[PDB]
């Protein structure tokens, strides 16, 4: 009769779609609630300073 | 410094008034009823005192 292109037919999956996606890079950052110099400074006097 | 002119055998006392003006950074911490200067001298009074 004629010849068919496989997409012209209308496909069935027989698979089980799993979809696994990487846990990407993550960068984290140098966070510090205070820094050294901070809780330095905290202090109401410093000796050396003064 | 002024210190006494010699006299021979004496005990001289000399006096000398430096006034000085300094420009420092005062501190204060909560509850801020006192803050300190750079000299470390306290004052007990709040900053906001007025």
């Amino acid at each position: 009769s004629h010849q068919l292109s496989r997409a012209d037919i209308t496909t069935v999956s027989t698979f089980i779609d799993l979809n696994i996606t990487m846990l990407e890079d993550h960068e984290f950052v140098p966070l510090e609630v205070y820094t050294r110099h901070e809780i330095k400074d905290s202090g109401l006097l410093d000796y050396t300073e003064v | 410094k002024y210190n006494p002119s010699r006299v021979e055998a004496f005990h001289r006392y000399g006096t000398t008034v430096n006034c000085i003006v300094e420009e420092v950074d005062a501190r204060s911490v909560y509850p801020y009823d006192e803050f300190v200067l750079a000299t470390g001298d306290f004052v007990y009074m709040s900053p906001f005192y007025g």
